[PDB]
Parts: C-alpha cells; sequence; structure tokens
C-alpha cells in the first residue's frame, strides 16, 4: 500500500479505471454461475480462467 | 410466526430476495447478468433432502430439551421467588432461542453453506420445491430491445443452470404492457 | 447470566463438544454409507456441516446472545459482546 500510494500519488494515477472485467464475456457467465470462482494472476493482472471456474480443486 | 399470531392474511411467503451488479462497462442504463448470481451453484446432496434435515433438527431438539433441563436443575441449586422467575424466564428464552437457531439452521439457511445449491434452488428447497416448481416468471418486460432481451437471456441461463427439466419453460408475466413502466 | 461472557462461553464449550459427537456420529454412518468421489463429497458435507453448526452456536452464545433478550438493549448488548459495559 505504501509503494501504491506513493507512486499513484506523485504520478497522478490514483485513481486507476478497470478497462476490462475480471472475466471475458465468455467466461462471464460460467463465473457467476460458480461460487467458488476466484480471480488468479495471468498476464500480470487478476482474471478469471477456464481452468479455475467449476473445478473440483475448488470444491 | 407474526403474521400467524395477528392472523392477517398471508399472501405469499418471499423465499427469496437479492440483487446484483454487472461488471466493467461505460453504459448506466445497459441491463446485465448481474443478477444471474442468484442462481450460482458448484458442480465439478442429502442437505437438498427434507427428511434428512428433519431428523438432524428432531435430534438436536432432543439435545435441546436435555440442555433445559439441566439448565432448570441447576437453577433449582441457584427475593427467592422473583429470582427463580427471572432465571427460569431466561432458562425458556434461551432454549427457545436453541430451538429457534436450529430451525434456522436446518430448514431456513440450510443451504447459506452449501455452494452446490444455489441461492435460489436453496429458496425454493426450503419449502420443498424443485426448480420446475418456478411456475411464472414476472419478466421486467419493458419493451426494450436490450431489456427484453438480455432479461429473457439470463432467465433461460439461470434455468438451465438451475437443472431444469426441458420442455418446461417459465410463464412469462410481462405486465408492463397494460401498467406501462414506473 | 446472558450478560456474563464465562456463563457463555461454557455454554458454547458443551454445544462444541455435541457438535464434535455429531460430527463423529455423521463420518461413522457415512463409512456405512465411485465409492472415492462419495465418500469426498460426504466428508465436505459433514466437515461444512459442523463447521456450521459450531459457526451457528458461536454466532448465538457470542454474537446475537442479545437479540432475543428483553433486559439486554442492543447498544448494551453489542458492547457486551465484547466484554465492554456501557460506560
Amino acid at each position: 500500500t505504501y509503494r501504491y500510494m506513493h507512486n499513484a500519488i506523485t504520478r497522478n494515477t490514483m485513481f486507476v479505471a478497470k478497462d476490462k472485467a475480471p472475466y471475458s464475456d465468455e467466461l462471464e457467465q460460467p463465473v457467476y454461475l460458480d461460487p467458488l470462482a476466484r480471480v488468479e494472476e495471468n498476464k500480470k493482472k487478476l482474471v478469471f480462467s477456464d481452468k479455475t471456474i467449476q473445478s473440483n480443486q475448488s470444491y | 410466526d407474526l403474521a400467524l399470531k395477528m392472523g392477517v392474511p398471508i399472501h405469499a411467503v418471499l423465499a427469496m430476495t437479492a440483487t446484483a451488479t454487472d461488471k466493467i462497462g461505460r453504459s448506466v442504463p445497459a441491463p446485465g447478468k448481474g443478477i444471474l448470481t442468484t442462481a450460482r451453484e458448484h458442480h465439478g446432496s442429502p442437505l437438498l433432502n427434507i427428511k434428512y434435515r428433519k431428523r438432524q433438527l428432531n435430534k438436536r431438539l432432543e439435545q435441546i430439551k436435555s440442555w433445559e433441563e439441566t439448565e432448570l436443575s441447576y437453577l433449582q441449586e441457584e427475593s427467592m421467588h422473583e429470582f427463580l422467575k427471572e432465571r427460569t424466564e431466561e432458562v425458556y428464552r434461551e432454549s427457545k432461542r436453541q430451538v429457534s437457531d436450529a430451525k434456522k439452521q436446518w430448514g431456513n439457511s440450510f443451504y447459506k453453506s452449501d455452494p452446490r445449491i444455489a441461492p435460489l434452488r436453496g429458496a425454493l428447497a426450503a419449502f420443498n420445491l424443485t426448480i420446475d416448481d418456478i411456475g411464472v416468471a414476472s419478466f421486467h418486460g419493458t419493451s426494450t430491445v436490450a431489456n427484453d432481451k438480455n432479461e429473457s437471456a439470463t432467465i433461460n441461463n439461470m434455468m438451465k443452470h438451475l437443472g431444469r427439466s426441458e420442455g418446461n419453460p417459465v410463464f412469462g408475466v410481462f405486465q408492463k404492457y397494460l401498467t406501462g413502466h414506473p
């Protein structure tokens, strides 16, 4: 938080709009319908992946 | 309980109610599938059976009555009349609350902790109703191109995810055709 | 005594021991009941159910002990949930 607060106070990037949801339009509804769906790190962004939706590992 | 106590006309049971948001966007008025979460469940169950829940609650109630008897016996050891009255009221209220919490867990909130049981499915199953027992879907039905498409899509997908029998559509009420849209 | 936490704590303690007895009985019954997949699913169910019984016990005896005691106010009981008096 200290890192982020200072980086953004000086670069004027305190608010970073999310361009995309953590789920794609293709995976949106399985994410909605899976209570155990949770984002994971991919391409340095927290997003939903097809492997982690309706997975036996989560249950 | 209160409705029965006052004898008001019980028109229906609000088995479920929920609200949801859609996603990142730049369109405020655009509807979305956010309320599809009300039918969320994991597929990758005796809790859905009521006889199992009923026997669970039965022996929980017998444990509660044993607890009540023990507490009254201890109170016997413990203005003697006023003290006994107050503590007997307490034991009765506490046993009633243990019973109520047991009934809440096993008949009302049995599905809040089960991912495999969706909110909608478990709200219906609290009254031994399957998804097929949802006969009518009072649609928002705003006569809008995006709204009636998206809404039908989410209702259909939630019915399909809830394992509704094929050939068992929900009837769509579109009361706004007559009443307009407030 | 409902305003006293030691009383509530011992109440919850024996409620928890009842819950663990219930868990052991349920696991024993599951032993009688894809055998590996069935056992995994039902063991998950028993663990979740025992966890919820524990959570409901803790809710009744530590969180919502005052919700149906008229003599305990919402403010007084909200404070007493953390052993805090009105002072």
